[PDB]
């Protein structure tokens, strides 16, 4: 039917995409490696099969020429799945 | 049935049918540690009392927008070489050196605006903050057109950090620097969208 | 015994795998999970750039596209 | 079609080489034992052939994604 | 689905990182179902150039890294 | 006004109260 979609949600609460629904359900942060060769640390507000995402409180983090850490902040973001490489559940971050 | 398939399409149809018999999602239970990602800190909060009011920050942001309008009147009407760290420091700060007159900043292109900003931050790291410096930073920021490159976002966050750090050294709100520092922080944090650095009081 | 891509992959769950990505990095870990689109979830994940152990990532979702090949490990 | 090419190679259980899209410094080689409509291959007894350096890394049984594939040929 | 949400965003002005890294500030006239995005009132910022004004730009869904949304944007509302 | 930035700055520093 259309309630065979409720498999989808059973499939997100267990699939590999659980990693995301974690962050949505619990307001947790994740860390995505992105193809722009930078990392995005944020919370996931929403997502689809393709890893299209809406994120909150994102820090874009990267390095550059001896290499210096750089970053930048982004209140709200629509991230295309295409740009995503991998995604850490419970990443470990420090000052 | 219990023959094999002679054409690709048949084989595929045969695969497809097998692939519908399989479970679509499969999870395996395992039974039983992590690198760190070094992240740049935010802005060093303000000592008690020192944090400026929301209505003041909102006030300057609005005022700063206006200021940037005027920066395009003069900009239609048209220096060390762009790469000369040292000269740019001299040129601006001197011993004195030159103020940021529209004459001179409206003639500076974006990549320069940005480089200079770097040079005055590099000065600021190892020298004390003057009001001469305050003027230039304020100017160069007003001469930054947006959307900004990320390199340039990271730049002005660096500078906003450096301000919040210096603000801790102050010992009376009567310090000349305080307002200038609070401003630059407010501008980076509210005009240029890095609200993760902003002084929410 | 023609082995096909879905069943082969479903067959790797539970076990150690080495996923290798389009862009030259590879990741070893225990293949926790797998979906229709061949996304994957690894535990005890280890990153290797140029073959050099780069980091220890723990739990990790890998988007399907980025995968070049996957293979099992002992 | 590229599929018909493969299909056969599966009949012979031929050993094949694969040219990758993103990567030029490298070829994959193996004996093919399954595939699907997106041209993902199960590949047995498989190897990374580095160019220049003439080296070859044993992988064993792998699944190669179909989106990666420039070209297929026999060995 | 998430593309339903993007299509609710006309007249919102945004910034877009393109895949080549170009930053593209503009106002959304339309987003289609494959994420192609038409803009107006556009300002493009390029690594080694000065910027660029343009009355309009239209952009390939698959040429986008991500959208930077306006902070005031009310998400919970649009996520339905 | 050529020094209009310089002015706007000081006005802006000044205005802290």
């Amino acid at each position: 039917p259309e309630e065979l979609q409720k498999r989808e949600e059973e499939e997100f609460n267990t699939g590999p995409l659980s990693v995301l629904t974690q962050s949505v359900k619990n307001n947790t942060q994740v860390l995505i490696n992105c193809r722009n060769n930078k990392k995005l640390l944020g919370r996931v507000k929403a997502f689809d099969r393709h890893c299209n995402m809406v994120l909150e409180n994102v820090k874009e983090m990267w390095t550059e020429v001896k290499p210096v850490n750089k970053d930048r902040y982004i209140s709200k973001m629509f991230l295309r799945g295409d740009s995503v490489i991998v995604v850490l559940r419970n990443p470990l971050i420090a000052g | 049935p219990s023959v094999p398939p002679r054409t690709p399409q048949e084989y595929l149809r045969r695969v497809q049918i097998e692939a519908a018999q399989c479970p679509d999602v499969v999870v395996a239970q395992i039974d039983p540690k992590q690198s760190v990602n070094i992240s740049l800190s935010g802005c060093q909060p303000a000592p008690e009392g020192y944090s400026p009011t929301l209505q003041w920050q909102q006030q300057q942001v609005a005022q700063f927008s206006t200021v940037r309008q005027n920066v395009n009147k003069h900009r239609s009407h048209w220096m060390p070489k762009s790469e000369d760290e040292e000269g740019w420091k001299k040129f601006c700060l001197g011993e004195i050196g030159f103020p940021p007159l529209l004459s001179i900043v409206s003639r500076m292109n974006q990549a320069t605006v940005t480089s200079v900003l770097e040079y005055l931050s590099n000065w600021f790291g190892e020298r004390d903050f003057t009001p001469e410096l305050g003027r230039w930073l304020y100017a160069l920021l007003a001469c930054l057109e947006k959307p900004l490159l990320p390199e340039a976002h990271s730049l002005i966050r660096q500078l906003a950090r450096r301000c919040s750090e210096v603000r801790l050294l102050v010992d009376s709100k009567d310090d000349e620097r305080v307002p200038a520092l609070n401003l630059l922080i407010c501008l980076v944090s509210r005009y240029f969208d890095q609200r993760d650095l902003a002084d929410e009081p | 015994l023609p082995l096909n891509p879905k069943p082969f992959l479903n067959g790797l769950t539970g076990k150690p795998v080495m996923v290798k990505l389009k862009w030259g990095m590879e990741y070893k870990g225990y293949l926790v999970s797998v979906d229709g689109y061949m996304n994957m979830q690894l535990a005890n994940t280890e990153e290797y750039i140029d073959g050099a152990l780069s980091g220890h990532l723990g739990e990790v979702l890998i988007r399907c596209n980025n995968v070049l090949y996957i293979r099992g490990v002992e | 079609q590229p599929i018909n090419l493969i299909f056969r190679y599966l009949q012979n259980r031929s050993r094949i080489q694969v040219w990758l899209y993103e990567q030029v410094n490298m070829r994959i080689e193996g004996c093919i034992i399954g595939f699907d409509e997106y041209m993902n291959l199960v590949l047995d007894d498989a190897e990374e052939i580095h160019s220049k350096t003439k080296s070859r890394k044993q992988l064993g049984r792998i699944m190669l994604k179909g989106d990666n594939i420039t070209l297929l040929q026999s060995v | 689905k998430l593309v339903r949400f993007l299509m609710k965003l006309s007249h919102e002005t945004v910034t877009i990182e393109l895949k080549n890294g170009t930053q593209v500030h503009g106002t959304i006239t339309g987003v289609d179902v494959s994420m192609n995005t038409h803009l107006k009132a556009v300002k493009m910022t390029l690594k080694n150039r000065e910027p660029v004004q343009l009355e309009t730009l239209s952009i390939r869904g698959n040429n986008i890294r991500y959208f930077i949304l306006p902070d005031s944007l009310p998400l919970d509302t649009l996520l339905v | 006004d050529d020094t209009a930035l310089i002015k706007a700055y000081d006005k802006a520093v000044a205005s802290f109260k």
